[PDB]
């Protein structure tokens, strides 16, 4: 499983609506390509993928 | 590379897992995975 170090989060745009009206981006440094299980730990927001 | 990894051709050192191949997306530098599928 790839390891992730020094990850930061910033939000490009957000608009609270029934649709997924908000996009965020994550920057990180890794060693090999692959896949991860991404999750949000609070119910105030719900992801899509 | 790893046993579960394949390089994007002999001319490139980038390695991607086996499930990356033929997924409908140009994962490699110039989409070598989708080539000849
Ligand atoms: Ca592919």
């Amino acid at each position: 499983a790839p390891t992730i170090i020094d990850l930061t989060c910033t939000v490009a745009t957000c608009t609270h609506s029934s649709d997924f009206g908000g996009v965020l981006t994550l920057t990180y440094k890794t060693d090999k390509n692959g896949d991860c299980s991404v999750h949000s730990h609070s119910n105030v927001a719900t992801l899509q993928e | 590379c790893r046993i579960h990894e394949i390089s994007c051709g002999a001319h490139s050192t980038q390695c991607i897992p086996v499930s990356w191949r033929c997924d409908g997306e140009n994962d490699c530098d110039s989409g070598e995975d989708e080539e000849n599928c």
